[PDB]
């Protein structure tokens, strides 16, 4: 996202707001033709692309609304202030710092870091239904889980990845008890 | 191929007492059972019962590993009471109890 | 505390 | 295995009436084991395992995604209203003698995953098989019946 | 395989379902764990053989290990967890309970012994039930720090005869100890007797936990909410104890003491407060729990974690590190953009100041991952240096 | 058969620590002033007031060892039952603390009697695996 | 199969460690373990 | 007269009762009978005719194991391995076969109704696949599009839910005593109160509050329980309990008969 | 509102967009 | 290294292990496969030659 | 898949409240929880299957066969 | 749900992962702390587009 320290206010705040994102469920439920798609924000200044080398030079917002407005539970997590006026960007969204692998892992913000390397490598070779339209394809060692199950525990992320319908494993009632020994 | 059956989880083998008579040496008027062929819901009622007899000095029965309808089980009675004839004792008992039971649930149905 | 999607009854409607 | 690098393998199974249950009726899928907890932190593996119950009974899906707000005493709260103990623990009954048991068991859903590494694939024994070209040493490879 | 004993001559009982299946406490010889590892075998065709295995490299033989002096083979597992609440006092086990527990160690006379209480309710103390799987002879004795006679926190051992005494059965005891207990049935009966102690001791230890249970569970790691608080005090002392000392450098009034320099002896001088916080906090956590709060009991047991853990879990999780030095500027003058420039703040070079219970914050997990890895590398090595080197 | 050892102990004390069941008891001779008791029990079936005289009575056996314990029958002129309370155990240690001030120290099943006083009373205190007996 | 497509390579400081700048850029917890530990990262 | 069963609630097809005047083992050995050895009729063995269908034969023939059957003459039915039959009969077991379509233009369902007895019953009341939906549709077998075709054949046998849970005519059992906490199996762990977040059993009605500030009749045994079965319509669940017990019944009485060949 | 100042949970609406304009395959298409 | 200090030797197996309480120290389960396939040579004696013809 | 036959720990009656539990939520606008509710399961064993089931096979029908 | 990504060989499912390099048209400077008499290297690799 785009800070912007000119604005209204007499402070500064995001190039994006509500009218935008109305057009944008609007335009993903159409599905008259509008198409106010991700392409559109560019070409209207909303957000910028951003690499490596450019990030030296920029200063950027965790959570807009966190940051931004210049102004409890004990069970939340603590987190920084807003001291920072110069902001010049404010992250999409951080949760969007974890690849393929990571954002299936449920609450990888709760874990020991190399559990989730760990889980990384391990949905890899969990079998599931690879792909619908495995009936007719001849590949070799192909495995496919019979009653597949949308997990509980989601992630906001993997709607996308469409884990929800090609899920990899089953909700199971675990009971973490030292029963018999075995 | 190294399975075996499911009959004989409660069929009897051939040549082969359901039970083992068995003497123990370990104690006098003692003695060890073992029984092919069930778990715990035949054994471990056995056991309490035998808990409830007066006669009765010793009582208690385990399975060895899960793999088989075997559990074993040892009593030891009071001097000249014979264990066997202390398990009819116990055995015919129970089948008392629910042939108390299943009537005295019977006529609990009949009144529905 | 939750996944809720059927709000574009309420985006459709809210338009 | 687990969705946490808990990767397990069977060690036995029990058919039901063995397993212990709650009061409710329910018996436990799978039973893993509390040492796996201490040292290797794998809270997050708790507290799914709670939200998963919490939505296993409103209806809702757990929203497991990372930097948000939902703390446990949130989904705790919302766990008791239903009817059960606020941290997900449970009375359970052992299932041999139809006893209570002396302390009170953890229990939830939480998902599972299965892997590739299935035992039939994995044994295999070798006595006087077959010699290699080039030492006369038993052949090598599982599925050539190496040593 | 890189113990002699970590190759040794088992008996064979041919089973069912088709894994290898064997007894818990040699696991720790193998380094071997059930998370999938297999393992091979061997037969011997020659009756030499056979006996030149059973002779030398049958396990009983092999349990003090010969490299540092003391048994390889402790009693550890969810055992060492399940028989450390058996031989408390405020356990007792009633008359059908200890009646089915002796039936099950295998060795035994058929002598039910005195309960220790009758009138009212003839009743059995678990210290006494263990003692039957101990055989006879057995003395030793052990006096920790406040171990008397009495006993009135119940430290220490005292077993006699084949009877425990008092004290509670713990790793120091039934692990793989100096002299705890396996080290010296081993040197008096030899190992054929301790071989079948180890398999009594699990028979019964696990029976009765079996029907005792035992789990954990979030709520294990949910501290009181005041002694949370004092935690926040010592986070915050710690950056008031950060923050005073800053600007002292910055005043230009610092000295490093005569062989670092300005900055390193800052560095010093920070990361101590940090780590002696961190645990300042994790010593109040763990001294605040219950007796029931089952991982205070998993360390008590030292069958699992340590204090590290649970403070990690609760209390704090303290400062991450890469080459022991902090989180280093890697854009220019800031870990990462988020922050301004010069900003050494504990949070910002890389502290981190929640705890796994309550989640990590985007910078603060990211720092996480850095050290995470750290290790990671430095395990993948640490072994490629080690085989190589041992070999 | 007979009391080793008997006298009047007043509970001058009490401490339950840590423990459900399971108290620390401090209890003393009105007979003579220099003889002592630090003793646990569970208190639920014997639960507790501060200055109880306490007559104590240990009668290394029963009737008027080998042997598996047996369930009562009937009208078995056993003991302790004109007394309130009993257990079983065995000494562990005979220690003499000073000039005739004796101990012992009993463990019963890992429940933990100390006595002090005069060796003159305590002569009957050797080795045996002795009961105890409490009453009022 | 999704994250193989969006996998990288490194043949072959210390390449292997986890800098600042792949905030966002690589995935900070994906790499398999061993020998590539850090010279294969995902997107 | 022995124990007593204050029956509370029939459902249909749920049955809960209090177990008075009882012994423990007893109360738990009577429920692991119900689950385990209560001897049903599941289809068994799939031949296939023809499958055009998406799903892996045995996937099929999986679930047609599980789709439960009526079964009150049972009894009347003897197993298959008794059977010295050519391996099924009218004496052993029941043969359902089935005629399943895809014709329609639409997506066409399958369910447990579309199946046909074809075997000489004597009459009996055993096999008539269970529909516990008022619509007359059964279970959910399968689903046929246009133009997909499947015809089998199977066979179903005697047994009991330990062979195999398909042959279970029993699901999940309730099972409480003591739910006040008098009797003290059980020490309620807690962060604060056993009282606070514990939810009192639906049974503590039943009996009453602890009357606390009292002594501890250490020597309380187990009586009047709380358990709820539930079938899944194989049976009824009054005719469960008797077969349950029955059962029971029947198999000590074995030991005797057995003991009595010395 | 159409100009007011927006709130976190927006985002997954920017962000859905982003995938359905591009997918994840992205970089290899292009 | 690879065919003098160490070979592809006979009579072996490998497979995943499990843990088991009710095993003796010193035991192994064997699946009871595996034990049909390795097997050691025994020496026809007065002593054996019974069970030995046996189990031929 | 298909809706399984009956649930893993409990196995209540599921091959049938699948399209039951369907005509629930287009045609009564109705939440989860109320939906399962009046199916008629009031454990949670079963309140896990059918609402974490996928109906996937109406992704194979599509095919041409 | 498939998205391509890849080719076929042979008819057998391809993919061309990322590799990696350093950039081209980059001045860099490094020490060389070894006893070499190159105290500081400067360097430069032009590639051409
Ligand atoms: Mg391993
Ligand atoms: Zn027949
Ligand atoms: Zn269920």
């Amino acid at each position: 996202f785009i800070v912007e320290d000119d604005e209204s206010l007499g402070h500064k705040e995001l190039k994006v707001r509500k009218g935008h994102i109305a057009k944008l469920m609007a335009t993903e439920y159409q599905d008259d033709v509008e198409e106010y798609t991700w392409s559109s924000l560019l070409n209207e200044g909303l957000v910028e692309y951003i690499d490596a080398e450019e990030e030296e030079s920029i200063l950027i917002a965790m959570q807009p609304e966190d940051l931004e407005p210049a102004e409890v539970d004990p069970a939340k997590r603590i987190r920084v202030s807003h001291h920072a006026t110069t902001f010049t960007h404010c992250e999409i969204h951080p949760s969007m710092i974890l690849g393929v692998a990571a954002s299936i892992i449920p609450f990888p913000d709760h874990n020991q870091s190399p559990r989730n390397t760990y889980q990384s490598a391990m949905g890899k070779q969990a079998m599931g239904v690879f792909l619908t339209n495995y009936n007719v394809r001849m590949d070799t060692m192909a495995n496919i889980l019979y009653y597949p199950q949308k997990p509980l525990g989601t992630t906001r992320a993997m709607e996308y990845l469409k884990f929800r319908e090609l899920p990899a494993g089953q909700n199971a009632i675990v009971a973490i008890a030292c029963y018999s020994g075995y | 191929m190294n399975a075996p059956d499911r009959f004989e989880l409660f069929l009897l083998g051939e040549g082969e007492s359901k039970l083992k008579i068995d003497p123990d040496t370990k104690a006098p008027n003692a003695v060890v059972i073992t029984f092919e062929k069930e778990d715990h819901t035949l054994g471990n009622l056995i056991r309490a019962e035998l808990l409830n007899d007066r006669k009765v000095l010793f009582a208690a029965y385990k399975v060895e590993h899960p793999f088989f309808a075997r559990f074993k089980l040892r009593i030891q009675t009071t001097e000249g009471y014979d264990p066997k004839d202390a398990l009819k004792n116990a055995c015919n008992s129970i089948i008392n109890k629910l042939g108390a039971l299943k009537t005295n649930f019977e006529t609990e149905w009949n009144l529905q | 505390f939750i996944k809720r999607d059927r709000m574009r009854r309420n985006f459709l409607r809210m338009r | 295995a687990s969705r946490h690098g808990q990767k397990g393998t069977i060690g036995i199974t029990y058919r039901r009436e063995d397993m212990p249950f709650t009061a409710e009726g329910i018996v436990p899928d799978l039973i893993i084991n509390p040492h796996a907890i201490p040292s290797r932190m794998t809270v997050a593996h708790l507290i799914e395992c709670l939200l998963s119950k919490v939505a296993a009974l409103s209806g809702n899906e757990g929203d497991a995604s990372p930097f948000t707000d939902i703390t446990v005493e949130g989904i705790s709260k919302l766990l008791r209203e239903h009817g059960y103990q606020s941290r997900g623990f449970e009375v359970m009954y052992n299932g041999h003698t139809g006893k209570k048991l002396m302390a009170q068991i953890f229990f939830g859903p939480t998902y599972y995953q299965r892997l590739r590494h299935m035992v039939d694939d994995k044994i295999h024994a070798r006595a006087r098989g077959p010699m290699q070209v080039l030492t006369r040493q038993p052949v090598e490879g599982r599925s050539r019946d190496g040593g | 395989s890189l113990h002699k004993m970590s190759m040794m001559a088992h008996r064979v009982k041919v089973i069912p379902y088709s894994t290898f299946r064997l007894n818990l406490s040699v696991t720790s010889p193998y380094n071997a764990d059930f998370d999938g590892d297999e393992m091979n075998l061997h037969v011997p065709q020659s009756e030499e053989t056979r006996a030149e295995l059973s002779q030398l490299c049958a396990v009983p033989l092999q349990i003090v290990s010969p490299q540092s002096n003391k048994p390889c083979m402790g009693i550890v597992q969810d055992t060492l967890c399940g028989i450390r609440k058996l031989t408390l006092r405020d356990t007792f086990i009633e008359l059908d309970q200890v009646l089915n527990m002796l039936y099950w160690v295998p060795d035994w006379d058929g002598v039910i012994p005195t309960p220790a209480i009758i009138k009212p309710k003839p009743l059995w103390s678990g210290k006494q039930i263990l003692s039957v799987a101990i055989p006879n002879g057995i003395h030793l004795q052990r006096f920790d720090e406040g171990t008397t006679l009495l006993s009135p926190k119940d430290n220490g051992m005292l077993i006699i005869d084949g009877q425990i005494i008092f004290g509670v059965v713990e790793k120091k005891t039934v692990g793989s100890s100096n002299g705890g207990l396996i080290h010296v049935v081993t040197r008096e009966k030899g190992p054929q007797v301790c071989a079948k102690l180890f398999g009594n001791i699990q028979k019964v230890v696990n029976f009765w936990l079996l029907h005792n249970g035992f789990s954990t569970g979030i709520g294990d790691t949910i501290a009181d909410g005041p002694t949370m608080r004092e935690i926040t005090e010592t986070i915050a002392e710690a950056k008031k104890k950060v923050l005073d000392v800053t600007k002292e450098a910055q005043a230009n009034l610092l000295t490093a003491k005569h062989g670092m320099t300005l900055r390193e002896s800052f560095e010093d001088n920070v990361v101590r407060f940090l780590n002696e916080a961190r645990d300042k906090a994790g010593r109040l956590a763990e001294v605040n729990l219950k007796d029931l709060n089952n991982v205070k009991q998993m360390v008590m047991a030292g069958s699992k974690g340590s204090f590290i853990n649970i403070a990690q879990m609760s209390a704090c999780v303290g400062q991450q590190s890469v080459e022991g030095k902090r989180i280093a500027f890697g854009f220019v003058d800031r870990t990462l953009p988020h922050f301004s420039k010069d900003d050494y703040s504990p949070e910002s070079k890389g502290f981190v100041e929640n705890s796994y219970l309550r989640g990590l914050t985007p910078q603060e997990f990211f720092f996480h991952a850095m050290g995470g890895r750290e290790g990671l590398i430095d395990t993948a090595v640490k072994t490629a240096e080690t085989g190589y080197i041992q070999r | 058969s007979n009391t080793l050892f008997d006298d009047i102990f007043q509970v001058s004390e009490v401490d339950p620590g840590r423990y459900n069941k399971v108290c620390r008891i401090e209890a003393a001779s009105t007979t003579q002033d220099q003889c002592k008791l630090t003793l646990d029990i569970n208190v639920e079936l014997f639960p507790v007031a501060a200055q109880d005289s306490l007559t104590v009575t240990i009668a290394s056996s029963l009737n008027l060892a080998t042997r598996s314990w047996r369930p009562p029958q009937a009208g078995d002129r056993s003991l302790a039952d004109d007394y309130d309370y009993v257990m079983y155990g065995t000494a562990y240690k005979f220690e003499e603390v000073s000039k005739d001030l004796i101990a012992v120290y009993y463990s019963f099943g890992g429940l933990l009697m100390r006595l002090e006083g005069n060796y003159r009373n305590l002569n009957n205190l050797k080795q045996e695996n002795a009961y105890l007996l409490i009453r009022r | 199969t999704l994250s193989h497509l969006r996998r990288t390579n490194t043949p072959i400081a210390k390449p292997r460690q986890l800098h600042n700048t792949h905030w966002g850029l690589v995935c900070p917890a994906e790499t398999p373990e061993g020998q590539a530990c850090g010279l294969v990262k995902n997107l | 007269e022995g124990p007593q069963v204050k029956i509370r609630e029939a459902s249909k097809d749920n049955v809960d009762f209090i177990l008075s005047n009882v012994d423990l083992a007893m109360a738990n050995s009577l429920r692991r009978v119900m689950i385990a050895e209560i001897p049903t009729l599941a289809i068994d063995s799939v031949e296939v005719e023809t499958n055009t269908t998406v799903l892996a034969d045995e996937f099929i023939a999986h679930r047609l194991g599980l789709i439960p059957l009526q079964s009150m003459d049972i009894e009347q039915l003897e197993y298959s391995r008794d059977c010295f039959c050519e391996d099924h009969c009218d004496k052993c077991s029941v043969v359902l076969t089935l005629q399943a379509f895809g014709e329609s233009e639409s997506t066409t369902n399958v369910y447990s109704k579309d199946l046909v007895i074809v075997s000489n019953l004597m009459g009996r009341n055993i096999g008539h696949p269970i529909i516990q939906d008022k619509e007359g549709n059964g279970v959910l077998i399968c689903k046929l599009r246009k133009g997909q075709e499947l015809k089998l054949t199977c066979v179903a046998k005697k047994g009991i839910a330990k062979e195999h849970a398909k042959w279970g005519p029993a699901a999940a059992i309730e099972f409480e005593y003591d739910p006040w906490n008098k009797l003290k199996h059980t020490d309620y762990w807690y962060e604060q109160d056993s009282a606070k977040e514990w939810p009192q059993s639906k049974n503590c009605e039943y009996e009453d509050p602890p009357n606390e500030g009292d002594p501890f009749d250490y020597k309380a045994q187990a009586d009047t329980f709380y358990m709820n079965v539930e079938s899944v319509g194989s049976i009824p669940v009054d005719q469960v309990v008797v077969r349950g017990i029955d059962t029971l019944q029947k198999k000590v009485a074995s030991i005797l008969l057995a003991l009595t060949q010395m | 509102d159409e100009s007011a100042p927006i709130t976190a949970e927006d985002s997954w609406a920017v962000i859905s967009a982003f995938f359905r304009e591009k997918g994840l395959v992205s970089q290899q298409l292009d | 290294r690879g065919n003098l200090m160490g070979k592809r030797v006979d009579f072996s197996a490998r497979t995943v292990i499990s843990g088991d309480p009710n095993l003796e120290l010193d035991q192994v389960g064997v699946p009871k496969s595996i034990a049909k396939t390795l097997t050691y040579p025994e020496v026809v004696t007065p002593y054996n030659i019974d069970r030995l013809t046996q189990l031929v | 898949m298909i809706v399984p036959v009956r649930c893993f720990s409990c196995g209540k009656v599921v091959g049938d409240k699948w399209e039951s539990y369907l005509n629930l939520l287009q045609e009564d606008e109705l939440d989860e929880g109320t939906a399962l509710s009046r199916l008629g399961l009031k454990r949670y064993c079963c309140r896990r299957m059918i609402l974490t089931h996928v109906d996937l096979i109406e992704k194979f029908l599509r095919y041409n066969p | 749900f498939d998205m391509g990504g890849y080719f076929i060989i042979n008819g057998s499912e391809k993919v061309l992962i990322a590799q990696e390099r350093s950039a081209g048209n980059i001045v860099q400077v490094f020490k060389k702390a070894a006893p070499s008499p190159i105290s500081h290297v400067a360097e430069i690799r032009s590639a051409l587009e």
